């Protein structure tokens, strides 16, 4: 909660749930 | 087909296991359209 | 401690020339700059993972 | 409209798919621009309306494949595209 065309942003392989 | 597209992009006839990027999604244009407002206020040629 | 940043990818021809076919035809003869940039960005992405 | 149709609006030339727009120009406004400082909305000179101009080449593509030494079957992943728009 404390942290906020031709070009694409790829999602990470490991979601935040797996890191948790 | 996408396998042939991958071969074409990688410039090789054999592709190893993995994931590759080739191109994007594209619709070729058909016609050219030109638009301008109404042609009013014609010059007075008839009186000449 | 930071670990990984945002993984980004670029479509070289689409960014450079947009929707102009003649622009792409003129572009294809500058070589393999687009291939180099795609390769570098893919390397960065897999390194982040 | 709704196709890759080149357009030359009042001397402004571009290429893209024309779509109906929900943006509300001010009475004198003619051209619309996006965050990219590139033309994204236009006003038809003959009829006072607003048209969005999305791109013709939109939709990332990638080819998942095992080694061709093994098999020739492939799968296609379209990036950032809902499954009902292909
Ligand atoms: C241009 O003419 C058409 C019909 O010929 C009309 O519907 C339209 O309102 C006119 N444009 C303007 C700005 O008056």
């Amino acid at each position: 909660n404390k942290v906020t065309k031709g070009l694409t942003v790829l999602p990470p392989l490991l979601t935040d749930e797996m890191i948790a | 087909d996408p396998l042939s597209e991958t071969k074409c992009t990688l410039k090789s006839f054999t592709v190893e296991k993995g994931i590759y990027q080739t191109s994007n999604f594209r619709v070729q244009p058909t016609e050219s359209i030109v638009r301008f407002p109404n042609i009013t206020n014609l010059c007075p040629f008839d009186e000449v | 401690l930071p670990v990984s940043m945002t993984k980004t990818s670029v479509d070289c021809t689409m960014y450079i020339c947009g929707d102009s076919t003649e622009c792409s035809n003129l572009l294809l003869q500058y070589g393999s700059f687009c291939t180099q940039l795609k390769r570098a960005l893919t390397g960065i992405a897999v390194e982040q993972d | 409209k709704n196709k890759c149709v080149n357009f030359n609006f009042n001397g402004l030339k571009g290429t893209g798919v024309l779509t109906e727009s929900n943006k509300k120009f001010l009475p004198f406004q003619q051209f619309g621009r996006d965050i990219a400082d590139t033309t994204d909305a236009v006003r038809d000179p003959q009829t006072l309306e607003i048209l969005d101009i999305t791109p013709c080449s939109f939709g990332g593509v990638s080819v998942i494949t095992p080694g061709t030494n093994t098999s020739n079957q492939v799968a296609v992943l379209y990036q950032g595209v809902n499954c009902t728009e292909v």
